[PDB]
Order: structure tokens, then sequence, then C-alpha cells
């Protein structure tokens, strides 16, 4: 259940397109 | 001057005349202007205080529509004014009557008069629409509505029984979709209902052959996220986004080029657009499974498995096809949004060294297809959109963060993204320029063609030499891309390009320039960019030493 994330993942949440 | 005397009647002590006036004002409040005058004379006040609690059910149906119509024709705020006037209680009390009528066995619903029945639906329709509107108004109104058990239980009763007219059914789903969007209480309400079993009814319908299957998916997805029914922590019977994906995908299977509209089409807003938007949300929210999973052959990640194997193939199809018409112009766009969200989330995983190998083999070939079949054709016809240009670069950047110079070099895409940057010159990190830097930077890592690397590297460094007018975020990205590329002396490009073209001098020259622009950023407005830039200068200084030490 542990999958290593990128060093600064939250930086990339802005590129999600929301609805 | 016509409406003035109509309103007097609404307060008339003769139930017959009031109940008639109500009828007329519901029509008259439709056209603008007659509505300005009707609102100034105290229509909203009478309807709320007299007409909605009148004894005659024709009066109350007009009352509700006068409010319904007003709520629709008015700006969003008009609803807050309604909220403040306590419309929600009026709605809750009326809601409790629909249920008594619908669930009574004394009179009892199916044995009502045809016209009597149609009226109960009128009132429900007005209620449903109103609740929908106020819930969209503000967070407090949303959480006030969601509090009201009568409102909720009305919704479960309608969706569950499926006896309502379809326009009422769909409005009720619509409502519950909005109410259930990121709202824990509602999700618990839906899954905790042993009275009507809305959750079971929703599941069955979201999985089967019914035409409204996708509509139920939109509700269920909202429930799965809010309750954290995810891959690490599946919900009732292993439930999580995984089970919604095939239904959502079979919905894209049916849309084929050349049939935009028909004489009778009850599915287009719901059938196609809803499926895409929900797939793309599923793309977004899977990111939270990765984070929460950590605080505690993609067999263990069925949501991700389904996304890649099933969801993504149909989205590459849809991205491809014209585009003959504006409507399919929107299908493309939404298809690209989903690809984007999925690709981005996936690229939020560490794949360096051996890390996450299982998921990397699952994804890599698909990532290559997305690039060849989607990103590349679209990049082939330069003209003309900025909105669309921006969408394809975002996706390309997400796919090349995994590919890393393994990414296809075919139409020499880097040159197109590079020209995109300069030409589109005419929240700091959401600039399209940042996107151009990041993709081109990402596909230039080793083992890419040494000349493709030379161009990209030259562009990145030129950016610094002429930093005089580059937006600070774009400087940070450039510096991170460079560090990411030329920080390994074993890679041909380190000697073949970094040294051959003396990138080191520009970097040593840029160090002073980079210190003043960093201190030029208001830590207090806004923090992130500042602290991010501080790390880049830090890294820039450490980077100028390490090589300095290597021929």
């Amino acid at each position: 259940a542990f999958h290593k994330l990128v060093k600064n993942s939250a930086y990339y949440s802005r590129f999600q397109t929301k609805f | 001057d016509k409406i003035l005397p109509v309103l007097k009647d609404l307060k008339s002590p003769d139930a017959k005349s009031r109940t008639t006036a109500a009828g007329a004002i519901a029509n008259i409040v439709q056209d603008a202007k007659c509505r300005k005058l009707l609102l100034r004379e105290q229509v909203v006040h009478i309807v709320l205080t007299e007409t909605l609690t009148d004894n005659n059910i024709d009066s109350r149906a007009a009352g509700w529509e006068i409010l319904k119509v007003l709520a629709q024709e008015e700006e969003a705020d008009f609803c807050v004014h309604l909220y403040r006037l306590d419309v929600l209680t009026a709605i809750e009390h009326a809601a409790k009557a629909v249920l008594e009528t619908l669930t009574t066995s004394e009179p009892p619903f199916s044995k009502l008069l045809k016209a009597q029945q149609r009226l109960v639906w009128d009132i429900t329709g007005s209620l449903l629409v109103l609740i929908g509107l106020l819930a969209l108004a503000r967070d407090e109104i949303h959480e006030a509505v969601a509090t009201k058990q009568t409102i909720l239980r009305l919704l479960f009763r309608l969706i569950s029984a499926d006896i309502a007219p379809q326009d009422i059914y769909e409005e009720a789903i619509s409502c519950l979709t909005t109410l259930s969007e990121d709202n824990l209480k509602v999700g618990q309400a839906i899954t905790d209902d042993q009275e009507t079993h809305v959750y079971d009814v929703l599941l069955k319908l979201a999985t089967g052959t019914d035409p409204r299957a996708v509509m139920a998916c939109g509700v269920l997805h909202n429930v799965f996220t809010s309750l954290q029914w995810m891959d690490h922590s599946p919900g009732k019977d292993g439930a999580c986004d995984a089970i919604l994906i095939p239904t959502l995908t079979r919905a894209l299977e049916h849309v084929v080029p050349g049939g935009a509209k028909f004489n009778g089409d009850a599915r287009y807003a719901n059938i196609t657009l809803l499926a895409l938007v929900t797939l793309a949300s599923i793309g977004t929210d899977f990111q939270e499974t990765l984070v929460k999973g950590n605080q505690g052959d993609l067999e263990d990640l069925p949501t991700l498995r389904e996304l890649i194997q099933t969801a993504v193939p149909q989205l590459i199809r849809l991205s491809n096809l014209p585009i003959d018409s504006d409507e399919s112009l929107t299908i493309q766009s939404h298809a690209l949004s989903a690809l984007n969200n999925i690709s981005w989330t996936i690229s939020c995983l560490e794949f360096a060294n051996g890390e996450n190998a299982n998921i990397h083999n699952a994804w890599y070939p698909t990532a290559k297809k997305i690039w060849r079949k989607t990103i590349l054709p679209i990049l082939e016809a330069d003209s003309a959109d900025l909105k669309l240009a921006t969408q394809v670069t975002s996706l390309a950047w997400a796919v090349a963060r995994v590919l890393h110079g393994e990414t296809p070099t075919d139409g020499n895409p880097h040159r197109k993204f590079i020209s995109l940057y300069h030409s589109s010159k005419q929240d700091p990190f959401q600039g399209l320029g940042v996107k151009c830097i990041g993709v081109v930077g990402s596909l230039a890592h080793d083992p890419a063609p040494i000349e493709v690397n030379r161009e990209v590297g030259v562009f990145l460094v030129t950016l610094l030499r002429q930093s005089n007018n580059v937006p600070p975020a774009e400087i940070v990205e450039a510096l991170n891309q460079l560090f990411d590329i030329y920080g390994d002396e074993e890679l041909a490009c380190d000697k073949e390009v970094f040294w051959k073209d003396g990138f080191l001098k520009h970097l040593e020259e840029f160090l002073p320039k980079m210190r003043t622009l960093t201190k030029g950023i208001d830590k207090r407005t806004q923090p992130e960019l500042r602290t991010r830039a501080d790390e880049a200068l830090l890294n820039l200084g450490r980077f100028v030493q390490y090589k300095k030490k290597h021929a």
C-alpha cells in the first residue's frame, strides 16, 4: 500500500483540471 | 400597470381569486421587466408567507414555481436572500408533504387523480430545482441543505422508488450529485440508509444496462471520494472507483463521428460529457489514494488498473476524432482533460531507480501511445487555439515526465514546443511558458538524440542569458530541468553538449543574476515561488561546484 511519491508532489496538483 | 392589480388578488380573502392570481404571476414572472416590478411589489414576501402555506394545492404549486422561476432568472445571490428569508424551512416542510403523499397508503399515491398526481410532480420539480440552486450558492447553504434529513430522505425516496417522471428523476440525481460532492455527511447518509437503500439502487443502476447508468456513477464517485472508499480502503464489497470505470467507458464507446444531434435525444448532456468529466475527476482523486495509502498485475490498484487498461484507450480514440462540429470540439477538450489528469497523477510517482516498477511497466507503453496517437497529430496542425495549445502541452509535459528522453522523437516535437513558448509571449506556475520548459526539458534527458538534447539545452540556457524578461517561475523550472539533465558525467550529453558548448560559463555568470531575482520575490506574497526559487539558487551553487570539479 506504499508507493513512493515524487519529492514535491503537491506542486503538481495545480495541473489537474477540476469540475 | 398590468401587474399592479394582479398582486392585490394574491392577498384576496377569496381563495378562488388568490389561487388564480398565483397562476398568472408564475407565467408573468417569466418575462424580464414584469419581474422587476413584481419583485419590488413584495411578491417574494407574499408567496413565502401566504401562498406556500395556502390550503389549495394549485396555489402552492404556483407559489413554488414563482420562486423556481425567480431563482432561475435571477443572479446567484438572489438565492442567498432566499436562504436568509428562511426558504429552506418552507422547502423542508413542503418536502415532508410530498413524502407523506408519495409514501402514504391511506389516500394513497397511485390511486390519486391524474391531475392531482401531476401537481405533486410540479411541486417536486420546483423543490428539486430550488435545492439544487441554493446548494450551489455558498458552502454554508450547502451544509444547511445537507443537514435537513427531510430533504435527503425525499431524494432517496425518489431515486429508490423509480416511479417519478423522468425529468423529476434526473433532477433528483442531479441534486444529490451536487449535495454529495465532497460532503462526508451526505455520503454517510447515502450509505447508511436502511430505509430505501439508495446506495444499493445506485450501485445496481451504475453497473447495469440502464440508460442512466452514468448518472448514478456521478453520484457514486462523489460518495467514494468523500468517504475514502479507495484502493487501500475499499468500501462495502470492495467498492471504490474501480467499479464505475467500465460503465463510464462503455459510454464513450457509443459516441462516433458524424451524429451530433437527433429529433429525440435524451442522452447527450448526460451520456457523453458526464462520463468524461467523471473519468477526469477519477483521474484527479486517485492522487489522494496514493497519499492516504502511504499514511497506513495492478491487482492491488484496481482503480488504476481500470483507468489504464480500459478508460485510457477510449479517451485516445475520442481525442483523435473530428471535430467536424463545435460539440465534438468540446468532446475532444474533455477527453484531453481526463488524459491530462490521469497522466499527471501517474507522473506523481517515483519511478527513478527501481521504484514502483510494477506501475511503470503498466503505464509506459500507454504513455507512448498517448504521445504518438494524441499529442503528436494535434501538434501537426499548428493552428490555431491557445486554449487547446495549452491543453496538449500540459498532457505532453505529464507524459514526458515518465518517458524521460525515451519519449518519441518523431516530428521533432521539442522544436514545436520551443516555438510555442516564444510565440505565446505576447498563479506563477500555471503559465503555459512553464509547461513548454518542463516538457522540452523532460524529453531531453538521456538517452535522447544528442542533437535533440543540444537544442533543448541551448534553449534552456539561452533563457538564462536573456533572463532579463523571463518570469521568475520559468527561471526556476529552467534551472530544475538543467540540473535534472546534465548532472551525470557518464552521460554522453554532459561532455557532448554541456562541456562542448561551455554551458558552465553562463551558469557561473547567471549565479549573481539569480540571487537578486530571488530576493526580488515577496516571501509574503507569495511564499511558494520564493521558497522554490531559494532551493534553485541553492542547487545552482552546488551545481556550479560539482562540475567545476570535472573536466
